[PDB]
């Protein structure tokens, strides 16, 4: 993971 | 080149929710250089960065690194992250049906 790129569980 | 798609999901109840079997990353608030999917790093759009093994995304066909253009007609180009996020689980919502595009 990226911190500076959040991503989402949908 | 990209290729477009158009990917008709039904979501999968999983408790309280419906659920898609995917993520994303990206949005007009967030820094494009940070997009490992994206073919110009100045991409601010919706991308799809991972999908579950045998879940609804990845049944309809979507795949790791879409960009996703529209939810439903609604255009996801311009949106934050979390309005993506948003559009993208209305309760009321059961099917919903992307247009994306595919390097």
């Amino acid at each position: 993971a990226n911190s500076r790129w959040p991503t989402s569980i949908i | 080149t990209a290729v477009v798609q158009r990917v008709e999901i039904h979501k999968l109840r999983q408790g309280e929710n419906l659920i898609l079997g995917f993520s994303i990353g990206g949005g007009i608030d967030q820094d494009p250089s940070q997009n490992p999917f994206s073919e110009d790093k100045t991409d601010k759009g919706i991308y799809v960065t991972r999908v579950s093994e045998g879940g609804p995304a990845e049944i309809a066909g979507l795949q790791i690194g879409d960009k996703i253009m529209q939810v439903n007609g609604w255009d996801m180009t311009m949106v934050t992250h979390d309005q993506a996020r948003k559009r993208l689980t209305k309760r009321s919502e059961e099917v919903v049906r992307l247009l994306v595009t595919r390097q």
